[PDB]
């Protein structure tokens, strides 16, 4: 059995940024809302 | 299979059922050249001159 | 009884084709072959999962 | 040499069923659809004959092989 | 003292022996080739004098060459679906796996 | 034709789901992390000369 | 344990929020159908409720 | 052969990873193509197209395919077609003037290449390691990932899985023998010399050495299993007690992780499975300590959740230690 | 005489003239068309007769090459038992003895050279994987796996896997302490003792080996090593490698547990990118194949397809192949077995599969021997080129299908031999009795959709009785023109 | 969309449905306000961030 | 199964010899064995100066595997040259290794298919020898053998007149599983002609059951068509025998 494959989009919601990924920033790429993103902006999180 | 009234009260279907779709597309074979793929290109100095 | 074993000489007479051999009526039995598998399924069956 | 009477004894164990269905069951049969039929006019040459219990609702059928029949609302 | 009430004695001790020398050497053929059994009925043998008498691969139907009578019971009967039951074809029998 | 155009459109409309469904899987596993291809790197560096 | 909360409700179940509050009741399963991926923002088709 | 050897010509000049591999495959054919029509290629044709594809492919490092060739090669036993010619060479010059020859071990070592790639197999074993040693000091560099004070060392590059060669030259074959002897170094010396009619091994030397490195590198199952940078260990999860969002979970801990701790069992013991999603947090859950009021004897507890990593770099952590540990003393 | 030749022509009269009753019945527009994709009997045991042949050879390779090793072991150690053997020629007597399965002589031999301190680091990795049996799988897959990956593993485990296992962790053991006293020696200066040997790469390629050769011992082992040699090792702190993971995700997959081995993979996708093989995705194939999920397999082909790095295998190509192949040849229940077996559709996508492999550079005789067989039988079944479909049926070739089902005696489910003798009328309501029915159109539908309840018939009438159809010889003005005795 | 509401049996009291309704209502209009401003429930939300 | 009424079209239309030289050997006796013939291809040179060659560079070679394949490749040369003296050869390398008296030195697969080709193309009484060593009793090569092979030897036979080894080659082709529908028809029509002798005509009775309907009834089509028309096709007119013919 398995549900569905979820509809929701994958690449446009930004979630709540992890400690991996926060080591991970630097190195990491993304959009102008991924960085000032409206919840959670990553930008401060780099500049912290 | 199950269903009993088929054609005697005049039970007949809309939409094809999918052991039916199943049975008809393993009846005949496939055409080998029906799908496409190529990556060598295209003969310019072939593929028209062959043989008779 | 006829009907059932009039010819047969082992269970498995008529199995030749995979449809009628992979059959789970009766059992696992024959479809069980070696040590690993049954392990396997035992594991399975003790830990509640479904048994492949 | 006998030393023995033995009694017999038969492992007889039938816990695995072998039925297999016979051809004449997947024949197929002239299955025919049914509706009340309210007419049939047979028509010939010059003659005609018109059993009619009440009009044709929605559907005419049409048959020519030995005669001109015509099943009203069948 | 009774071996003549066993498979073992009196009438069948011959047969029994003939089935442990047949059994040695069936091993020691499956040894040989690579520890896989040859096929029950001898399809894999190159020759028809070596096939034994109780092997599977000689028939038994009457008519050997008219259908409607190569059947084990009294009516043709099909397998899964429609396929023929009492004398399958060799691309029907497939053993895969 | 206009029963038969619904009944295929509605299978189609069925395959697709099906088949759009896997390749949305494959997408969102490649988009989750991937390396880069050696053959592809290769013919991004391939202009003799670039913008 | 899991039975921690277990007194809220006794023999009826086991819950980690407040099944009496229908406000947080209903965050919860929200917030478990996100979770889940049932829910979440989406590409609107035409048949969606647009007003 | 003459044909599909054109074919494979044009293929590799074309640079086609993809048609090298389709005209070797119709090189060798099916049984129609063999018995029901009896049009089988010449064996000597099908080494050499072999040998045309295979060295290409070493040299643009197609793996897969280079060992898929040389498992052809090895199951078809053409390993030694190369002093094999120059064995029939030899036995036609014989046959036309010299002498009778039959096919012996000794004169198939007697011809050059066999001689000349022995002799220059030590040199080639030295590289390899060398190389070997660098890619793994390079390894554990790009593991520690910092060269603040040139402080790249790490316990990975400690140590590898390399043993020191023996001084003797027989110590040299012994230990290319016993570290890439599935490999079948011997027809692979002779095979890396010979690029595009230049015997490399005449020529300059170190561009033979690298080549000879690179082949062996590529087509060694153990070397590729050597050449592999320290991970970190993913730690397993189990699901939150007072659950409140399936993505979150308990992450599990190592006692190197952990600085006191109780002593906890193995993490199957204590119950932790292999979970990770796309959109996977990994915490420790700790529910807030409940004040004995109303708020504790009717409401539910509410929970913490410290986000921890969703692994653990044990070289990163050993090199941070010891780093400290120096710095201390 | 076989009794299915029924006259389908009327007897000549003047009907064929005054009526308009059609000659010949119309064609069945659902039928489709007669091509020949059979054996003739003669190619199965041809094949057969091959296949055993090439098995044979291999037993015999595989049997000059154990009595190569048992007489150098004879002629090395039995003679020069006294004689001070060199340390590298022990261990590669000893390697060669483990791989030719023979781990009862190999291990006096090695645990001579650790009691002699001729082993290292590498060489205990060396002997670990050894004593996997390389060379008994490689005769065993060709021999009695019929090709099989999957069961290659399971029977080798079966050749006597657990003193093997218990060998494999007594030389861990050994390697572990050898490799201590190493690291304390040569790091004596450089303060690093704590720290050593799990940080070196030794210990992983040490651990690797013991996993990869705990693969091919049992059911136990095998669910042991992500259970325990995996906390073992994390709690000991030996880095993991990427062949590590691969090989807990092999294991994972062998017992059958899918979601653990997805999620591996994803946290390497997620954390370690350019550093997956080829190897996670055959090994995710060959789970999904053992777990029956035949979905997700070729879910991960295609995303594999998508993705051409790592490059696909031929052991890729085989799984999947093998995995459609299986999926083809599963049965369905009773209620879908009504008119035929739907999965044998699943051998269509074949030719699909061939043309990705020969787009992507997977060589299509690098396929074993029986998945080439299964392969050629697929391509027999639903393969055709446009030559051929220009010409496939032709009255002759129709014709000549029905003359061989006529020698075979099987001419039920030929349209233009077909006759129903027997038809079904209405059923009158208790509702409305007093409204005649009357047919308007006519169906040649299967018996088991109106066959009549299974109580409400003689039990066993095929057999208790015989029942013959056939027509009478009279004229009948009421009808049943062919009834059944 | 009756979890954790107060308890009906099988016919509920008087005018207790049409107060669980304005209460679907309030949750409804509640979830709209959310999606409308910020505060949207994520996906990976612990549970500092959550409350 | 796919019968179709036209032959084969991409058959090799022969009989197979599996040229397994050593690489090196090949390439040794390659100016050599350029005139012998290579897969699918026949070369002009003349049958004697192939076989001077041979008998000149034989002891030259020293390798008994290589020695009987340059062997075989000369008697098949010779048998599809037609030539009349190559039984020299045979007498020369066979009696000293293999069927002196009781040498049980088995030969490999080449030499025995070359010289059964050659005593099928010149009609030579030598094939009955290594026919009846080839049985399961001894080198047991029976199996091995092509339906083209069994073809040729049975054309060759029915231009005999042994009826004895027509007989014997259909009872062991019935008892090995050779292709009784894929031989050749006009073949049978040949071997099926010399069956004056009563026992064997019973047995030809007796044997005509084993093949297929469609294969006698162009078996009939033959026969009627070579004694008619086909004189002009066959190599040898036919020998009259109506009761085969009749039956």
């Amino acid at each position: 059995s398995a549900a569905p494959e979820s509809s929701v989009s994958q690449s446009h919601t930004v979630n709540a940024p992890t400690v991996d990924e926060c080591e991970m920033l630097a190195e990491r790429w993304g959009t102008m809302n991924y960085w000032h993103n409206d919840t959670f902006p990553r930008l401060v999180v780099f500049l912290k | 299979s199950h269903r009993r009234d088929y054609i005697r009260m005049g039970y007949i279907p809309r939409y094809t059922p999918w052991e039916w779709i199943a049975i008809q597309e393993a009846d005949q074979p496939l055409i080998a050249e029906q799908i496409r793929q190529d990556n060598i290109g295209t003969s310019y100095f072939f593929s028209l001159n062959r043989y008779w | 009884l006829f009907q059932q074993n009039a010819y047969r000489k082992t269970p498995t007479d008529e199995h030749w084709n995979p449809y009628i051999r992979r059959s789970t009526e009766n059992g696992v039995g024959h479809l069980l072959q070696n040590k690993f598998d049954i392990m396997r399924r035992e594991d399975r069956l003790s830990k509640g999962e479904q048994d492949l | 040499m006998f030393l023995i009477h033995f009694v017999h004894y038969k492992t007889i164990l039938q816990k695995y069923t072998f039925k297999f269905k016979h051809i004449f069951l997947s024949i197929d049969k002239y299955n025919s659809l049914f509706f009340n039929i309210s007419g049939i006019l047979i028509w010939l040459n010059i003659i005609h004959i018109n059993i009619i219990l009440i009009k044709y609702s929605f559907f005419i059928l049409i048959n020519n092989f030995e005669y001109l029949i015509i099943l009203i609302s069948t | 003292c009774g071996v003549n009430a066993y498979e073992f004695g009196g009438k069948y001790a011959r047969t029994y022996a003939y089935a442990f020398e047949k059994a040695k050497k069936e091993l020691e053929a499956t040894a040989a080739s690579g520890f896989m059994a040859p096929s029950l009925s001898h399809e894999d043998t190159e020759r028809l004098s070596d096939q034994p008498t109780t092997s599977p691969s000689v028939d038994r139907f009457a008519s050997t060459t008219h259908p409607e009578q190569r059947k084990a019971q009294f009516v043709p009967r099909v397998g899964p679906g429609s396929t023929p039951l009492e004398d399958p074809a060799a691309d029907q029998k497939s053993e895969w796996s | 034709v206009m029963k038969l155009a619904e009944d295929v459109c509605m299978f189609l409309k069925d395959v697709g789901r099906q088949i759009v469904e896997e390749k949305l899987v494959a997408v969102r596993r490649l988009l989750q992390g991937g390396a880069v291809d050696p053959e592809l790197l290769a013919a991004f560096n391939c202009a003799r000369a670039g913008p | 344990p899991r039975n921690l909360n277990h007194a809220l409700n006794y023999g009826i179940a086991n819950y980690a929020y407040n099944r009496g509050n229908y406000v947080e009741t209903q965050d919860s399963i929200w917030e478990e159908q996100t979770a889940s991926g049932q829910e979440g923002w989406s590409p609107a088709t035409h048949a969606d409720g647009l007003r | 052969g003459e044909v599909l050897h054109n074919l494979m010509r044009c293929a590799i000049a074309a640079r086609h990873r993809a048609r090298i591999m389709w005209v070797y495959n119709v090189m060798r054919g099916r049984f129609y193509e063999n018995v029901v029509v009896r049009a089988e290629v010449d064996l000597i044709w099908r080494y050499r197209i072999a040998m045309i594809a295979l060295e290409y492919l070493l040299d643009h490092e197609c793996a897969e395919e280079a060992a898929a060739i040389y498992s052809y090669l090895v199951e078809e036993e053409l390993l030694r077609c190369d002093v094999h010619v120059r064995v029939g060479l030899h036995m036609r010059e014989a046959i036309a003037a010299g002498k009778p020859i039959t096919l012996n071990n000794d004169v198939m070592n007697a011809t050059s290449l066999v001689r000349d790639a022995t002799a220059v197999a030590p040199e080639v074993a030295r590289e390899l390691q060398r190389r070997h040693a660098q890619t793994l000091q390079n390894n554990a560099v790009e593991a520690v990932g910092a060269e603040n004070v040139r402080e790249g060392s790490a316990p990975w590059s400690i140590l590898g899985p390399l043993t020191a060669i023996g001084p003797t030259a027989e110590d040299t074959m012994v230990w290319l023998q016993q570290h890439y002897g599935d490999v079948d170094v011997m027809s692979i010396m002779r095979w890396a010399r010979f690029r595009k009619g230049k015997d490399l091994m005449a020529k300059d030397r170190p561009q033979y050495l690298a080549r000879a490195a690179a082949w062996i590198e590529l087509l060694s199952k153990r070397n590729r299993e050597m050449e592999e940078v320290p991970l970190t260990y993913m730690r397993k999860s189990k699901p939150l007690v007072l659950d409140t969002n399936s993505n979150v979970r308990v992450a599990w801990q190592t006692p190197l992780m952990r600085s006191g701790g109780p002593p906890r069992l193995l993490a199957r013991e204590e119950g932790y499975v292999f979970h990770h999603s796309n959109s996977s947090r990994f915490v420790e859950e700790t529910y807030r300590h409940p004040g004995e009021s109303l708020q504790s004897r009717y409401l539910a507890l509410q929970p913490l959740h410290t986000e921890v990593s969703a692994k653990e770099d044990f070289q990163r952590l050993y090199y941070q230690a010891q780093k400290h540990h120096k710095q201390q003393e | 005489m076989l009794s299915q030749n029924v006259a389908k022509t009327t007897v000549p009269s003047y009907y064929m003239i005054r009526t308009n009753l059609p000659h010949r019945k119309p064609q069945n527009q659902w039928e489709g068309v007669y091509y020949y994709s059979g054996i003739t009997k003669r190619q199965r045991h041809l094949i057969l007769l091959h296949r055993k042949r090439e098995r044979e050879a291999h037993m015999r390779s595989f049997n000059i090459s154990r009595a190569s090793v048992l007489q150098r072991l004879e002629q090395l150690s039995g003679d020069r038992k006294q004689e001070s053997l060199p340390p590298h020629v022990r261990l590669d007597l000893a390697v060669r003895l483990a791989q030719h399965g023979l781990y009862q002589q190999a291990t006096p031999i090695v645990d001579e050279l650790h009691h002699q301190k001729a082993l290292h680091a590498g060489h205990y990795a060396l002997l670990i994987n050894a004593l996997a049996c390389p060379r008994l799988g490689q005769r065993i897959l060709h021999c009695d796996a019929q090709c099989d990956p999957a069961l290659t593993y399971k029977l080798l485990g079966d050749e006597n896997g657990e003193e093997r296992a218990q060998e494999a962790y007594r030389w861990f053991d050994l390697a572990l302490t050898s490799l201590a006293v190493d690291c304390g020696g040569r790091t004596q200066p450089s303060h690093f003792v704590p720290y050593l040997p799990q940080g070196t790469a030794a210990a992983s390629h040490i651990t690797n080996a013991l996993m990869r050769t705990l693969l091919t011992c049992g059911y136990t082992h095998v669910a042991a090593i992500p259970d325990s040699v995996y906390d073992r090792m994390g709690s000991m702190g030996i880095s993991p490698t990427i062949s590590t993971y691969e090989l807990v995700m092999l294991a994972l997959s062998l017992q059958g547990n899918m979601v653990e081995a997805e999620s591996i993979l994803s946290f390497l996708r997620s954390h370690h990118s350019e550093h997956i093989t080829v190897e996670s995705f055959n090994a995710l194939l060959l789970g999904h194949r053992e777990a029956r999920q035949f979905d997700c397999c070729d879910a991960i082909w295609q995303e594999l397809v998508d993705r051409r790095w790592p490059r696909a295998s031929p052991l890729t190509a085989e799984l999947y192949l093998r995995s459609i192949m299986d999926h083809a040849n599963t049965p369905t229940s009773e209620p879908l077995q009504s008119f035929a077996n739907i999965n044998v559709v699943e051998k269509k996508k074949v030719p699909l599969v061939l043309a990705q492999m020969d787009e992507l550079g997977v060589p299509r005789t690098h396929l074993s021997r029986v998945l080439m067989d299964e392969v050629e039988d697929s391509l027999r079944k639903f393969q055709t080129y446009r030559s051929r479909f220009y010409e496939w049926g032709r009255a002759v070739k129709q014709f000549d299908f029905i003359e061989f089902r006529r020698r075979n005696g099987w001419l039920y489910d030929l349209h233009l031999m077909k006759c129903t003798t027997k038809q079904v009328g209405p059923l009158r309501d208790f509702n409305d009795p007093d409204a005649v029915q009357g047919a308007v159109a006519t169906a040649e539908i299967p018996a088991f959709f109106n066959e009549r309840p299974a109580w409400e018939r003689p039990p066993l009438e095929e057999t208790l009785y015989v029942t013959t159809n056939k027509e009478r010889y009279d004229d009948v003005r009421g009808g049943d023109i062919y009834y059944d005795d | 969309d009756v979890e954790g509401f107060s308890l009906m049996k099988q016919r509920p009291e008087f005018l207790e449905w049409e107060l669980f309704t304005r209460y679907r209502q309030h949750h409804q209009q509640r979830r709209r306000l959310a999606l409308l401003h910020g505060l949207e429930p994520v996906a990976n939300e612990t549970a500092q961030e959550r409350d | 199964p796919f019968q179709s009424n036209h032959s084969l079209v991409n058959k090799y239309r022969g009989v197979w010899i599996e040229f397994d030289m050593h690489p090196a050997f090949s390439v040794a006796l390659e100016p050599q064995l350029r005139k012998l013939p290579r897969g699918r291809t026949l070369p002009k040179t003349p049958a004697e100066e192939v076989i001077a060659d041979y008998t000149a560079l034989a002891p030259l070679v020293d390798d008994e595997k290589t020695r009987d394949l340059w062997l075989a490749k000369v008697f098949q040369h010779c048998a599809f040259q037609r030539c009349g003296g190559a039984m020299e050869l045979w007498e020369r390398y066979c009696h000293q290794r293999f069927t002196a008296e009781g040498a049980t030195a088995k030969p490999p697969l080449s030499l025995v298919k070359s010289v059964l080709f050659y005593c099928n193309k010149t009609d030579n009484s030598g094939w009955r020898a290594l026919f009846d060593r080839c049985l399961k009793d001894g080198w047991n090569y029976t199996p091995l053998f092509d339906t083209a092979q069994w073809s040729f030897m049975l054309k060759s036979i029915g231009r005999m007149g042994d009826e004895d080894g027509v007989r014997a080659v259909l009872e062991e082709m019935l008892d090995v599983q050779a292709d009784l529908d894929r031989v050749e028809a006009r073949s049978v029509v040949i071997a099926l002609n010399a069956v004056t002798n009563a026992d064997v005509y019973e047995f030809v009775k007796k044997y005509l059951f084993n093949f297929g309907e469609r294969k006698v009834k162009f078996l009939r089509t033959t026969y009627s068509d070579l004694r008619g028309h086909g004189a002009g096709k066959l190599r040898i007119p036919l020998k009259e025998n109506d009761n085969m013919y009749y039956h």
